[PDB]
RNA sequence: AAGCUCGUAUCAGUUUUAUGAGGUAAAGCGAAAACUUUAAAUAUGUAAGAAGUCCUUGUUUGAACGUGGACAUUUGAAUGAAGAGCUUUUAGUGGGCCAUUUUUGGUAAGCAGAACUGGCGAUGCGGGAUGAACCGAACGUAGAGUUAAGGUGCCGGAAUACACGCUCAUCAGACACCACAAAAGGUGUUAGUUCAUCUAGACAGCCGGACGGUGGCCAUGGAAGUCGGAAUCCGCUAAGGAGUGUGUAACAACUCACCGGCCGAAUGAACUA
RNA sequence: GCAGUCAAGCGUUCAUAGCGACAUUGCUUUUUGAUUCUUCGAUGUCGGCUCUUCCUAUCAUACCGAAGCAGAAUUCGGUAAGCGUUGGAUUGUUCACCCACUAAUAGGGAGUGAGCUGGGUUUAGACCGUCGUGAGACAGGUUAGUUUUACCCUACUGAU
């Protein structure tokens, strides 16, 4: 019973830690879509639910088995088996949890757009040599040195004006090739001028 | 303490059970013509294989393992090699009309479910509401439902006693269900109580 | 690593004609 | 070996190891090439760049230059008398004083003597010699060269730069957004210096290839006259 | 114990089939004759198939060293079954004579290996005739040019349980 | 792997890129006496009476089984313990395949836990081979085949048993 | 079988045995770490427990929630009259 | 195997004059003297010359014999210290609160008093070794010099500055302040 | 045994001899290692005379032997001993664990059956600190000596004996061991084995070279040995990967592997105890 | 667990006669966190009130180390038993679980079988259910039902 609450323990921080791609607004929906597969996504969190799923299953399972144990040394083994079922499980589980841990090192740096708030983005070239419109438009630190893609993420900054909030994001930059072949970095950039109602 | 020994037997490498094919068109044809009335009752099922019988038919098929193709390092990390959207869209224009229906339907998705909630404004007081009783998870107890499983487990014929006032409150499907299932030659009657 | 294996080895070497000189008339 | 000992470390590289047949065949090839050429010079390269080495071998076709260990070439010529292999040999391998070369040829004297007399290639000033200029890294951000060519001509170091410039160098930097920098002007070397060996690895470090390089030719041996020439160009 | 090194010869019995058969001789280091004696019984069962009651003692002779007052480096060969299979040894002893250097092996052999008496085989033992031919450093470093050692940290015995001065460990 | 990188049954093109004495295995098993199969089960306020027996080793119990009425009921097959199916191993194709039980055939013990239907190391059992796809010649698919029961399912939880092919 | 609820001890173990203090005078059993650089002082006194009463204090507490304002306090009085010298008594330092 | 005898090779300058009785060392020299309590290692010196002294273990072992070339470094040091002179350079460095670095008589005895690390009301009192000399450079901005004639004392303040400004529950990667030791040298430079 | 019946020399928890035996698998030398010699037991069956042998002169080619006489007492191997089977008859006793050696079958591991032999029961004494199962030990009362097993720092009678090594354990060991946890892990120490390198200069250090086609092909915003997929060759060489890692947005730079200069003589690797 | 695989090693005499660490593969409820919101014979009576101590396999508090650890928080790990580790609701009880509070609501040993108590071993009353021809006994279920040191020794707490 301990070990398998420990495992479901885990497996239910997981689950409820990251975000429901399908329940965010259509922007992060789209952004996460670009920065981490969307179905990657979905079918790593959905392991780990059957991963959860079957490790609740084990445990129910020999726990029922040993309610009739005999001896010690049967009750052992059914205890041994029980775990390395969950080992079992876990195992299989490897390449879900190394994914899970480069995303959510990597989503939990992704800036704090808002889509609704009042925005501008900052389209075309603007960073050119020591100039840069995110930097002396707003408080932020953006890279530029005249190479195609010096940033290859959105970076957002903020200012008031007229007692009001604004935001202000950086895009990475858009190359004039068709829609299908572009590149995830300028795929940020178009999903952040189609979905943010901005200037 | 027995002397527990199999003998080498040549009846114990053949085979047991086989199905012509003929009777395999029988009784796949069979299957869906049957029809049940409540008023028959199974006494005692045909030993069939029905893997090879129960093949339904399908207008969709299972969606394609993605991990074959591309590996979760090629999805994301610092070996990813996926650097185009695998389904990048024809041109830009309906990519904002989708992204503009996408965000209609989200936005009302957002409105009809305001309609439903202040329990969000009960957080702005910080308040919540009672535990739930105790008495209000009586029957659901350990105890009992090892006693139904027993009288299940020791019962040809099964009696569902429903209330007259509301019998569909106090209709237990998922007793039917599992019975239906698991024991499909125990037989359920219900009596209007 | 011991120090007179040649001389030995020569020795037993001589040695092996034994089994097979005199066998035989 | 008793316990406690270096662990030695391996890594998963492509070549191996010589060994003693590598080794063999340069003794079998300078042989051979006693037997074949004329004029046998002792070259001193102590310190050669490789693209001139590879020049200086593909000035000329005809010839044929060999290195290798300076005592298997000491070998190959013979110490001495008693091991030699052609009158009045043995007096070259007493002429073999560093990293040696062996220039078989049969182009007359005079022709391989002023080559090496007046071929120069420009090298890094190399340690434990005199310094042929004084650079003084300016104050503010280094560049590449480190004033060399203008500032608006050169590109900042390498941030990544830094820490070697910091412990190896042991000049004063500090990084202001992500640029190597010096509050105050640093002198590397004057000229005249004997340099050590943190001088030269900074004036590589800028590209400094103020110095320059000739071959040293100590005396050759001229076969079938069987004498040896002193000469001897610096 | 303290040994002692014995040839012991032997041969089959004789028959009608074989009158004088062949003479067998080993050179054996143990602390008596009787030891000794089985010794050679032991090695001539496991050279080749002569059983003890099939054949018989022909002389069994003490030897003893040549030069007994002659320090000299032995180099000793041994086989041995201790503790988990079999090996070949080579020891360098510097010593006097053959049986005060096969005594120091058998000790060493019980202090290092823990193998007993009837787990050592002594196979070959040679006064290396030339210094050079020595291989060990532990009996290498006694070879050296105007040899000096001091004993430092002299411990006195006392037959007195109490002493009256602090104790010196001078020269 | 290194070194020896430097040191330099046939399939259809559709089957390329895609792999992953009559005497039985196990003629002779441990022997169970009847005081290991059976847990005696005491009745009665005092715990006086002890007749009714309760199979501690892991059964098989059909496909229209009840449980008899419990003052008449005396072999007590405990519902945690009834096994449906068993993981079977093909020795020659390599796979294992979660296969239904069908019926028990020869529990080695004893006859009588062949009628009870217990599953030990060693019992031969039948399973429900269709999905394997085995075809006999003359045409007729074998869905039927016997399994010795490889391993102890009263202390590893699951039933193991290898395909008597 | 371990304590089901976890609960301190009753008492101090440290203030055992609770016997009978052998004198009515309560010994000193340390005086403050002498000093030999200030001048010679007495490190106790001797006086008679009187009773108590009650105090008015203007509390100046900086940082306190009573800081600047007046705070009751019970006190004791003990009633001291001077004590006079009678004797000399000399330790010296043994390795008992 | 018991080397029989083991040595090692301290050699003594022009300038230096080194008193051995007892395995207590004293090296005396133009920077100083200084001196070292060597009761512990069982290890026999020996004046072979004015300008050469031998140290050796007779019938050591392998911990032993390892304990010959410590004597031997630990005198040369001494030697160098007496000499050459023992230089630590400490550099302190801060992103947004300046360090500040003094050095105070606090009673009698001197202090390295480092005050504002990140911003700290807490002032860290560093005592100062004797013969080890804090001085402060103008040419560099914000860089502490450590001198003195012995390696043990030079070294132990500066790592003793080291660690007083230690960054606690930060992000090392991020908040890259503190003193630390840039260059290990010596006094003179050349001789 | 109230007993008496011969005590006539009658046997043995033993060996030897002669013959079986599982004829094992090994002799060498066979026409061929495959039998036929040949050889030890694994460790136990039979037999070794005087109520036995020889001769006879009669019964059914025939040997089973009727009957009368001689052999004579080293009378038929060794060793030990004084003793009869019963004919007669009477008390207790039928309960039980342990170990060894075989032998059969075992499984998580213990083990379970058979056969024999020892120990305990009924039994003290010396030793194992202690004690059903261990080591020693022929129990009247003593004296003297000598010992067994175990020991000799002190408790404690007896060497803080001699001697050769090993070991330092931040909870050593003193202990049983084809016992378990036990297969391994360790920059602890010691002794070994095998292989390899070495005045054509070994190991460790600095120092230098570490090149040319070439930024090889594909990929893409970039990818130049070093995000990746496949090639992975040639030249020039003393040596130098279509690159071991740090690095760069890419390059740059550094690095190793590989050579070479200085130094000078032993060293490295895998294994065993 | 079963059935494979590979092979560091082992055997060795033949490395294919065989063993065989690590590593790995098939079997277990449907790849897009939906369900799998889901229960299935413990022949078991132990458990709470008070109170003490010990263990460390540390929940908290102290100090550290490693992490995309910016900060805040957290996770993993080290030394660590000095010091704490709750109020209630629940049902044969206990854990669970629930509610909340808390720094945390860690896990255990010796536990407190006639120190005190509740259910059960609860004995002769009774009722119902099942079985038995019956007397009766049980697959049950329900109910009512005396238990008594110390004044002895020791321990412990205090006192001569």
């Amino acid at each position: 019973k301990y070990t398998g609450e420990g495992f479901v323990e885990k497996f239910e921080d997981i689950l409820k830690g990251f975000p429901n791609i399908n329940d965010v607004h259509p922007f992060h929906r789209d952004l996460m879509d670009t920065l981490y597969e969307k179905n990657h996504y979905k079918i790593s969190l959905a392991a780990i639910s059957r991963a959860k799923s079957l490790v609740e299953q084990v445990a129910r399972d020999y726990v029922r088995l040993l309610k009739f144990g005999q001896s010690l040394f049967q009750c052992k083994q059914l205890k041994r088996a029980a775990l390395g079922r969950m080992a079992t499980i876990v195992k299989k589980l490897r390449d879900p949890l190394a994914y899970l841990e480069q995303v959510r090192q990597h989503i939990g740096r992704l800036p704090s757009i808002d889509p609704n708030t009042r925005t501008l983005l900052i389209c075309g070239y603007p960073n050119v040599g020591k100039s840069s419109f995110l930097r002396c438009i707003t408080k932020s630190d953006v890279d530029v040195q005249p190479y195609a893609f010096t940033t290859k993420s959105l970076y957002v900054g903020h200012f008031d004006y007229k007692y009001l909030r604004f935001q202000a994001i950086d895009t990475p930059g858009i190359l004039d090739r068709p829609t299908e072949e572009m590149n995830n970095i300028e795929m940020q950039s178009i999903y952040a001028i189609a979905h943010l109602r901005s200037c | 303490i027995p002397d527990a020994r199999v003998q080498p037997d040549r009846r114990w490498f053949g085979n047991t059970r086989v199905i012509s094919q003929d009777a395999l068109q029988h009784f796949r044809s069979a299957l869906g013509e049957t029809q049940k009335d409540t008023y028959q009752v199974l006494l005692r099922r045909n030993k069939l294989p029905m893997s090879l019988l129960e093949e339904k038919d399908a207008d969709e098929s299972p969606k394609a393992r993605i991990l074959d193709t591309e590996s979760y390092a090629d999805a994301f990390g610092p070996k990813a090699q996926r650097k185009r959207p695998r389904l990048a869209a024809s041109n830009l224009e309906d990519l904002v009309k989708a992204t503009n229906e996408d965000i209609t339907k989200y936005e009302e998705k957002q409105v009809l479910d305001a309609t439903l909630g202040g329990n969000q404004e009960d957080k702005e007081n910080g308040w919540t509401s009672a535990a739930k009783e105790a008495i209000f998870s009586k029957g659901q107890s350990k105890r009992i439902w090892n006693e139904l499983y027993k009288v299940i487990d020791s019962s040809d014929v099964v009696i569902h006693v429903l209330d007259a006032r509301d019998p569909l409150g106090t209709r237990c499907k998922s007793v039917e269900e599992y019975m239906k299932k698991e024991t499909p030659h125990k037989h359920l009657i219900y009596v209007l109580n | 690593n011991f120090p007179y294996k040649a001389k030995i080895l020569e020795e037993i070497e001589a040695k092996k004609m034994k089994d097979l000189e005199e066998r035989e008339l | 070996m008793p316990r406690s000992k270096r662990s030695k470390l391996v890594t998963l590289a492509q070549t191996d190891k010589k060994g003693r047949e590598n080794k063999e065949r340069i003794f079998d090839e300078v042989r051979e090439a006693l037997d074949t050429y004329r004029y046998v010079w002792v070259l001193h390269l102590d310190d050669v760049r490789t693209p001139v080495l590879q020049e200086i071998r593909t000035s000329w076709a005809g010839s044929k230059l060999i290195m290798g260990k300076r005592k298997v070439l000491q070998k190959a010529l013979g110490e001495k008398r008693e091991e030699e292999y052609k009158e009045n040999l043995y007096q070259l391998s007493k002429l073999c004083s560093g990293v040696t070369g062996l220039l078989f040829t049969d182009e007359d004297v005079n022709t391989v003597k002023e080559y090496f007399k007046s071929y120069v290639r420009s090298d890094y000033s190399r340690p434990n010699t005199k310094a042929p200029l004084t650079f003084t890294i300016p104050e503010g951000i280094v560049y590449s060269r480190g004033g060399q060519i203008p500032a608006e001509e050169d590109v900042p170091m390498i941030h990544s730069l830094e820490p070697t410039m910091r412990n190896k160098f042991e000049i004063p930097t500090k990084i202001k957004a992500g640029k190597i920098t010096i509050d105050s002007p640093y002198l590397v070397c004057t000229e005249g210096e004997k340099l050590d060996v943190r001088q030269a690895l900074i004036l590589k470090q800028f590209g400094i290839a103020a110095s320059e390089f000739k071959v040293k030719v100590s005396a050759y041996y001229d076969n079938d006259s069987s004498t040896v020439e002193s000469t001897n160009i610096n | 114990a303290h040994f002692k090194e014995y040839q012991v010869i032997g041969r089959r019995l004789p028959t009608e089939s074989v009158p004088e058969p062949k003479l067998f001789r080993m050179r054996i280091f143990a602390s008596n004759e009787v030891i000794a004696k089985s010794r050679y019984w032991y090695f001539l069962q496991k050279l080749h198939k002569v059983k003890k009651a099939s054949g018989e003692i022909v002389s069994i002779n003490q030897i003893n060293e040549a030069h007994p007052t002659k320090v000299k480096n032995f180099g000793v060969w041994v086989r041995y079954d201790s503790r988990s299979g079999t090996h070949n040894m080579y020891k360098e002893i510097r010593d006097v004579s053959r049986v005060a250097a096969v005594e120091t092996l058998y000790q060493d052999m019980a202090a290092r290996h823990r193998a007993r008496f009837r787990s050592i085989h002594i196979l070959k033992v040679a006064e290396i005739e030339k210094t050079a031919d020595v291989k060990r450093q532990y009996v290498k470093q006694f070879l050296t040019k105007d040899l000096k050692f001091p004993l430092p940290h002299r411990v006195q015995k006392s037959t007195k349980t109490f002493s009256y001065k602090r104790p010196s460990t001078f020269y | 792997a290194h070194e020896q990188s430097k040191v330099k049954d046939a399939l259809p093109t559709y089957l390329l890129d895609r792999e992953q004495k009559f005497s039985v295995p196990l003629p002779k098993v441990r022997g169970i006496s009847e005081e290991e199969m059976f847990k005696v089960i005491k009745t009665g306020k005092s715990r006086s009476k002890s007749w009714k027996r309760m199979i501690t080793k892991h059964t098989f119990v059909g496909e229209g089984f009840t449980r008899r009425p419990v003052k008449m009921e005396r072999i007590i097959r405990p519902s945690a313990l009834r096994q449906k199916k068993a993981n079977v191993t093909h020795p020659e194709l390599g796979v294992t395949v979660f296969l239904p039980i069908l019926a028990v055939k020869k529990n080695p013990q004893s006859p009588m836990y062949t009628q009870l239907g217990v599953l030990t190391k060693g019992t031969i059992i039948e399973v429900n081979v269709s999905e394997l796809g085995m075809v006999t010649a003359g045409g007729k698919v074998v869905w039927g085949k016997y399994a010795q029961v490889t391993n102890e399912p009263d202390r590893d939880g699951c039933v193991n048993a290898v395909l008597l092919v | 079988s371990h304590r089901k609820y976890e609960a301190p001890r009753h008492g101090h173990l440290g203030f055992l045995p609770r016997k009978r203090a052998a004198s009515i005078r309560a010994r000193v059993k340390a005086f403050p770490k002498d000093d030999r650089s200030k001048p010679v002082a007495l490190t106790s006194f001797l006086g008679y427990k009187a009773g108590m009463t009650t105090i008015v204090r203007d509390l100046d507490r900086p940082g306190s929630k009573f800081h600047k304002r007046e705070v009751v306090e019970a006190v004791t009085v003990v009633d001291t009259p001077p004590v006079v010298v009678v004797g000399v008594v000399g330790y010296v330092e043994t390795p008992r | 195997m018991k080397y029989i005898q083991t040595e090692q090779q301290i050699e003594v300058p022009e300038g230096v004059t080194v008193s051995i009785k007892s395995r207590i060392v004293k090296v005396v020299g133009p920077r100083g003297t200084l001196t070292k309590n060597l009761k512990h290692i069982d290890v026999t010196f020996t004046k072979v010359n004015n300008q050469l002294i031998k140290v050796a273990v007779h019938n050591g072992g392998r911990k032993h014999v390892a304990a010959l070339r410590t004597v031997k470094s630990l005198v040369d040091n001494m030697i160098t210290g007496v000499t050459k002179g023992y230089k630590y350079k400490m550099r302190y460095v801060y992103a947004h609160f300046p360090i500040n670095v003094n050095i105070v008589e606090k009673d009698g005895a001197k202090f390295i008093e480092v005050r504002n690390f990140l911003g700290d009301k807490k002032i860290r009192n560093v005592p100062v070794r004797d013969g080890v000399t804090i001085e402060f450079s103008t040419n560099v901005k914000d860089e502490i010099v450590l001198s003195g004639n012995s390696v043990e004392d030079v070294s132990q303040n500066a790592a003793d500055l080291q660690q007083i400004c230690r960054v606690r529950n930060k992000d090392i990667r991020k908040f890259l302040d503190g003193i630390y030791v840039s260059h290990k040298g010596f006094i003179t430079e050349d001789l």
